[PDB]
RNA sequence: CGGCCCCCUGGACGAAGACUGACGCUCAGGUGCGAAAGCGUGGGGAGCAAACAGGAUUAGAUACCCUGGUAGUCCACGCCGUAAACGAUGUCGACUUGGAGGUUGUGCCCUUGAGGCGUGGCUUCCGGAGCUAACGCGUUAAGUCGACCGCCUGGGGAGUAC
RNA sequence: GUAAAGCGCACGCAGGCGGUUUGUUAAGUCAGAUGUGAAAUCCCCGGGCUCAACCUGGGAACUGCAUCUGAUACUGGCAAG
């Protein structure tokens, strides 16, 4: 059964990048939306678009720089089987700071740097590079 | 723009599948291959033997136009099925024209009954007939000057199997294959059938309304085993064959050619 | 200007009607002390000829690597067939902490400071290939900025 | 430079069947007509123009062009095109490693040249018959193989090709060496190795001729420049 | 031997036998490295030519692309930064610094001639400051010529020539829409002021009629 | 699991709608089904055939071959609980280029004809990216991921002893 | 898959995981504080034995536990969809 929506998102994105797909669509969720927004802010994607009322569909638009994809790597870290929660000091650095780590915090979902700046940790969703 | 889309549907509108629209201009001749271009993906490897008329020499130079045939695409590279088959549609149209006035008038010269019925030839092709049609009455053209010139007056046609019998004389006078498969049966009714593919044990001449014949390898000639059918007859040619044997059950009519 | 290191040389056999024909394989690597690196794997009946071939092959098909000053830009993994390799940027003075063929390629590359372990197979040929792969895929800050449509200070 | 109507007339828009296509060509395909792929001329034209411009630029800097077609239908035409702009060509079977293994083939060229000289300039006749027949045969072989590229000297600076799938060896060689590739690529073909792809009917003769003629004209222009 | 088997594109050889012999060479991008092959192991083959016909300062330059890259390559072995251009006689105006000019110029009558034939034409070694000095000696002159072009009032002319790049000397053939961004552009009049400059050119031709 | 028929009976798929409203996935222990051989009791017994007997072959022939031939194979009700019980590939879900078929639905289309254009289910082969020690797998993954379980830790001793 | 390793196949309790929206809670989670976490040992900056080992001042650390005050994105609970 479908158990982890976010991870499914990330896999879809990965597969689109692999296959040189322009855009990747999937059912929408708030957490998914926020993640997409974070990615856009962090520039791994061009733009995201949710559409629909009863069952809305998130549609991300993937990014390709000099042929190859932008999202070099994208992994979940927290997962239903095994959750990961980090305190602000302990927060990670993806690719020695070049990549990002999406982290959900009390004040919303943000990149690891942003969280560090804020002064708070939380659940580590995914690394992106 | 939609320029191109409109053109695509235009060019759809100005071509059809069969060999109907005389469009291919002969753009290279060499012996033994003619080639055309009828607005298809590729040029046709035409034989010279589709295009010599009734005495053995060529008739069309560069720029000349005959339609070919279609509905089969790319055996690996190329485009067509041959154009004389197109001529068969014109012959069918001429034969149908009879219906209008109940009399199609051509020359028809029938010397001898291949399969009971005299063979009647229209300009290039020669078709085979059922017995009665050669003569309106018991006149029997065997006493007429050999290969005589009258006309063809249609007595009988099979309407799915191209067997057409016509009346040479007497100007004044004017599932489906397998249930009743007893027409060409009795022992030895000879037929005019185009061969389709030679499978190195066979030739597969099969013309008479969705049947299959095999003149396989043993007769074919008067040598038995060293023969290799491709050397000895043809590809795609109408020949002498007769039944010799019918299964109506396991649909194996085993024709012969040594006759 | 280019420096060249023959990593390994190995005798390989071919059985024939008479007996065993022996030959020699030479695995070399060359580099200019900067980003640029290239390995070559030559073969000949005699050793010196085989190493000569290895040098020739290495000299062509070289590959560039984006070095932050003496070390790498971030931890990087690279694999090839059995040899799976981890290598990690390190502070000036630490030197090349790496084993075997891997070491050699790093030195010619002109990296001076790395912490580096070869997991899995340590078959010199495969492991050097894996190293090269890890070095190639490694991208720089400017490169990622360009990829992502940002400035370097935005990425830090 | 080359108009769309002319290309349509030639039969560029036609492309291979629908069981023989390549999904990397899906962008370049427009539709499928009578179970035959149609190439999108709208997308073909601009890129063809581009490719022409690049070829011209190459010519301007005194670049060496190699014209490859071994389809044996358009071998004559590719040779003619090469000669019109006095460039080089391979109209018969491409020798495996002609470019990568140039140095060996360079000897081959030299032997051919020597044989030609013997034939023509020496005027020495008086050769043992069988030996003379053998030398003649060798000459014919080498002319067939390396006739166009004999005056080439070194390695071309660009590579025009009539079919990618058919000449993939040449393409691969060009990629290994890094020579720019200018390929006519039908729907069945693989355009990944190609730098300046050209979606067009490699098979049809008139289309091939058209492709060649425009290329030759732009080479001549660049030379004039 | 690479050059012999068409692997080292060698165009001109602007060199002065008996002193310096610097020459650039191109190559088909295929991991060849032209200069490298010409040099060899620690100048292996370079030493051969060095003591070949006599002690010569042979040099090899990695030809990049076109004539623009040939300019700098002709200034080697030294440190070029920029250069000016023109039409038929472009006259590569070498732009370097005094400190690096010592080696760049090398000898008054040696590197000034050896690098002059490098491009085939001629070079004019200058200084970084010299460039700027001559650079400004050009902005004032499409203005520094008694203003014989358009002409109207002078108070508006100063504010117009402040923002005006390359004065107005034949500037109508350039973008005729960026001066309308200037604070003050009602009906096409400045687009007309440039037309006046064109008329001034015709007036200059009329002055040529006055003198021819 | 294979001749037809009838009676009782489980599942699958498609077509539209209508309803319920997360009721789901996986599963240690537990429970059930589980080829062939084998066991028990009672029936049956044509053919075949472990065992057995004779004839050959052979150095020998407790085999292969031949002639016979009993358990068994068949039925009923119990037990046994294992097989290279194999796709040597746990189950469920999602995503990622293609081609050629088979089978079984179903929508439209002049079925003008065996057809034309789609859209579902199951299924055979080839092959791309990717993966793989390679062989190969390749939208039915051995690719990219998630959930749960089972299992492995050098060869023998041993899947044996207690 | 072939190297050791997918139960012969299923159902299914316990257990593990759980679509989507809103509200609420604040258990998990995060932040801050307080209390404690003996000294010695380890590490940082210092000092003293001629140096060192050794001795030694101050810090840091002791990743934890308990409480109180917040945060509420995620996970959980409860209520409605």
């Amino acid at each position: 059964s479908m158990q982890d929506p976010i991870a499914d998102m990330l896999t879809r994105i990965r597969n689109g990048q692999a296959a040189n797909k322009a855009a990747v669509t999937m059912p929408s969720s708030k957490l998914k939306v926020a993640i997409a927004n974070v990615l856009k802010e962090e520039g791994f994607i061009e733009d995201f678009k949710v559409e629909g009322d009863t069952k809305p569909e998130l549609e991300l638009t993937l990014k390709y720089f000099q042929g190859k994809a932008v999202v070099e790597s994208i992994q979940r870290v927290s997962r239903p089987g095994l959750r990961i929660y980090k305190r602000k000091d302990e927060l990670p650095k993806v690719m020695a700071g070049l990549g990002i780590a999406v982290v959900s915090t009390s004040k919303g979902v943000m990149t690891d740097r942003a969280a560090r700046q804020a002064g708070l940790g939380g659940e580590i969703i995914c690394y992106v590079a | 723009e939609s320029f191109a889309q409109l053109f695509e549907e235009s060019l759809k509108e100005i071509e059809t599948r069969p060999g109907s629209i005389v469009r291919g201009v002969v753009v290279a001749i060499d012996k033994d291959v003619v080639l055309v271009d009828a607005g298809l993906k590729s040029e046709s490897a035409i034989p010279a033997e589709q295009f010599k008329n009734a005495q053995g020499e060529l008739e069309i130079q560069v720029g000349d136009e005959v339609d070919v045939a279609l509905d089969a695409v790319e055996d690996g590279f190329g485009e067509t099925l041959l154009s004389r088959e197109k001529a068969k549609r014109h012959e069918a149209w001429i034969t149908l024209e009879k219906a209008y006035e109940d009399a199609e008038t051509v020359t028809g010269v029938i010397n001898g009954k291949v399969k009971g019925g005299f063979t009647v030839e229209l300009n290039g092709i020669r078709a085979f007939l059922p017995g009665s049609l050669v003569d309106v009455r018991p006149v029997r053209d065997t006493l007429h000057l050999e290969g005589k010139e009258l006309e063809f007056k249609v007595i009988k046609l099979d309407q799915k199997r191209n067997n057409v019998v016509v009346s040479r004389r007497a100007v004044i006078e004017s599932e489906d294959p397998w249930v009743a498969i007893a027409k060409r049966y009795p022992e030895g009714t000879k037929l005019t059938g185009r061969v389709t593919n030679l499978t190195d044990y066979g030739c597969f001449v099969e013309i008479e309304e969705g049947v299959e014949g095999l003149v396989h390898v043993s007769e074919m000639d008067w040598t038995n085993k060293n023969i290799h059918p491709s050397k000895v007859v043809n590809v795609g040619d109408v020949v002498e064959v007769m039944v010799l044997d019918i299964d109506e059950e396991r649909r194996r009519i085993s024709l012969g050619l040594k006759q | 200007e280019l420096q060249e290191k023959l990593i390994a040389v190995n005798r390989v056999s071919k059985t024939v009607k008479g007996g065993r024909i022996f030959s020699f394989t030479a695995l070399t690597v060359v580099g200019d002390g900067n980003g640029r690196v290239g390995f070559g794997y030559g073969k000949a009946r005699e050793v010196p000829a085989a190493i000569q071939k290895a040098m020739e092959k290495a000299r062509r098909n070289m590959i560039n690597v984006a070095l932050n000053n003496g070390t790498l830009q971030h931890p990087v993994k690279g694999v090839h067939t059995g040899s799976r390799v981890f290598m990690q940027p390190a502070s000036e003075g630490t030197g090349i902490i790496a084993g075997g063929a891997m070491r050699a390629v790093l030195e010619v590359a002109g990296v001076h400071n790395v912490l580096a372990k070869a997991y899995g197979s340590t078959n010199p040929i495969n492991v050097v290939r894996a190293t090269i792969d890890g070095l190639e895929n490694m991208n720089s800050p400017e490169m990622v900025a360009a990829k992502r449509g940002k400035s370097v200070e935005e990425i830090l | 430079t080359v108009s769309m109507r002319d290309m349509l007339k030639a039969g560029v828009h036609f492309g291979h069947q629908t069981r023989y296509w390549n999904p990397k060509m899906k962008p370049f395909i427009f539709g499928a007509r009578n179970k035959v792929h149609i190439i999108n001329l709208e997308k073909t034209v601009p890129m063809f123009n581009e490719a022409l411009a690049e070829l011209n630029k190459i010519a301007s800097r005194k670049g060496k062009i190699l014209f490859v077609g071994t389809k044996r239908a358009a071998s004559e035409a590719v040779k003619d095109a090469a000669l019109s702009c006095d460039q080089f060509f391979v109209n018969h079977r491409w020798l495996g490693g002609m470019l990568t293994n140039w140095k060996t083939v360079r000897q081959s060229i030299k032997r051919l040249k020597d044989l030609e000289t013997q034939s023509q300039d020496g005027t020495f006749d008086k050769l043992t018959k069988k030996e003379a027949l053998m030398r003649t045969r060798e000459l014919e072989k080498l002319e067939n193989s390396l006739g166009g590229i004999k005056d080439m000297g070194g390695l071309p600076d660009a590579l025009f090709v009539i079919d990618a799938d058919h000449e993939h060896i040449a393409i691969k060689e060009a990629n290994n060496l890094g020579i720019p590739v200018f390929a006519i690529v039908d729907t069945n073909s693989d355009p990944d190795g190609v730098d300046f792809v050209i979606p067009g009917n490699d098979d049809a003769i008139r289309a091939v001729t058209l492709y060649l003629g425009a290329v030759a004209a732009t080479v001549r222009e660049g030379r004039s420049q | 031997p690479e050059i012999g088997e068409e692997v080292i594109e060698i165009k001109a050889a602007a060199r002065d036998p008996g002193s310096r012999a610097k020459i650039a060479v191109k190559t088909n991008d295929k991991r060849i490295d032209p200069v490298g092959a010409c040099v060899g192991m620690r100048g292996a083959r370079v030493q051969a030519v060095s003591t070949e016909l006599g002690g010569e300062r042979i040099d090899i330059v990695l030809w990049d692309d076109n004539p623009a890259q040939f300019v700098i390559n002709a200034m080697a072995p030294a440190d070029v930064a920029s250069i000016v251009v023109d039409e038929d006689k472009h006259t590569m105006d070498i732009a370097v610094e005094a400190g690096n000019l010592a080696q760049a110029i090398g000898r008054n009558g040696q590197n000034v001639r050896l690098a002059s034939q490098l491009s085939g034409w001629e070079l004019n070694v200058m200084t970084v400051d010299d460039l700027q000095a001559k650079h400004q000696a050009e902005a004032h002159a499409a203005i520094d010529t008694f203003t014989k072009y358009l002409d109207i009032d002078e108070d508006f002319a100063t504010v117009l020539v402040e923002e005006g790049f390359s004065t107005l000397e034949e500037l109508a053939y350039v973008p005729m829409k960026e001066l309308l961004e200037i604070e003050g552009l009602d009906e096409p009049t400045v687009e007309a002021l440039r037309e006046r400059a064109k008329n001034a050119l015709a007036t200059i031709a009329q002055a040529q009629e006055e003198s021819l």
